[PDB]
């Protein structure tokens, strides 16, 4: 018999995209080639597969600093980033390519989706 | 506010 | 020129319900009277102007615990802290006016404007 | 997915 206010989701999103830009209560620093990323692993686990199982292994939920593949795209990995804490993917003709490739590593499996779509359309 |  | 996931917002909460279902990466415990009530820090302030008050405290933001007002219900805050993380509110009769004491103290405005709504019609 |  709950009630349910539409906007709520969003509005933690939001403000947990405040926190970020802010550098507040952020646990975690993702470091993609000469780029670092700092971000919430709760929000991280929260979107990603790789991140959830990172983060719910006993020994990797400890560490400050996680090392990704060194064939990441740094501008893949933030375009990603920006997502996760916006519900907003920035995808263009000359990034696709990197945001599709890290989304599967990341594995970020709707984002992969639109990527599979958005590249078919145009072949 | 709805009715979910 | 993004694009936009619309259940991504929601889908992010389902995730932050299911991490403190879970008791992962949980970094404080909210005491209400004899009650305890575990947390993410982040999700609070993202929910309440008083915990984002609380947790911008350069002392306070390190606290592993804290104490509510002794005037404040368990039963109304553990209904808050279920919006908080699932943006479904159980609203009944018997519960009403302390959802909307504890909405007052959390300064949750959305919450308060539908109780003061609901009891309004009652009257 | 759709334009926002
Ligand atoms: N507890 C918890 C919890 C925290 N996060 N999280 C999940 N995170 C996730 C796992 C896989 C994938 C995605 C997100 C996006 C995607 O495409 N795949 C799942 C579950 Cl079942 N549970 C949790
Ligand atoms: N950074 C940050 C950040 C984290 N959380 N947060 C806010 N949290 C908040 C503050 C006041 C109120 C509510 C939520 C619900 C309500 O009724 N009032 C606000 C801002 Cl402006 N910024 C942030
Ligand atoms: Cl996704
Ligand atoms: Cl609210």
């Amino acid at each position: 018999s709950c009630i349910q206010f539409t906007r709520h989701a969003s509005d933690v999103l939001l403000n947990l995209n405040r926190l970020r830009s802010r550098d507040i209560l952020t646990d975690v620093v993702i470091v993609v080639s000469r780029e670092q990323f700092r971000a919430h692993k709760t929000v991280l686990m929260a979107c990603s597969g790789l991140f959830y199982s990172i983060f719910t292994d006993q020994l990797k939920c400890n560490l400050s600093v996680i090392n990704l593949d060194p064939e990441i795209n740094p501008e893949g990995f933030c375009i990603l980033l920006d997502f996760m804490y916006t519900s907003r993917l920035n995808l263009r003709e000359g990034n696709i390519m990197a945001v599709m490739a890290t989304a599967m590593y990341l594995q970020m499996e709707h984002v992969v989706d639109t990527c599979r779509k958005f590249i078919k359309a145009s072949e | 506010w709805v009715i979910p």
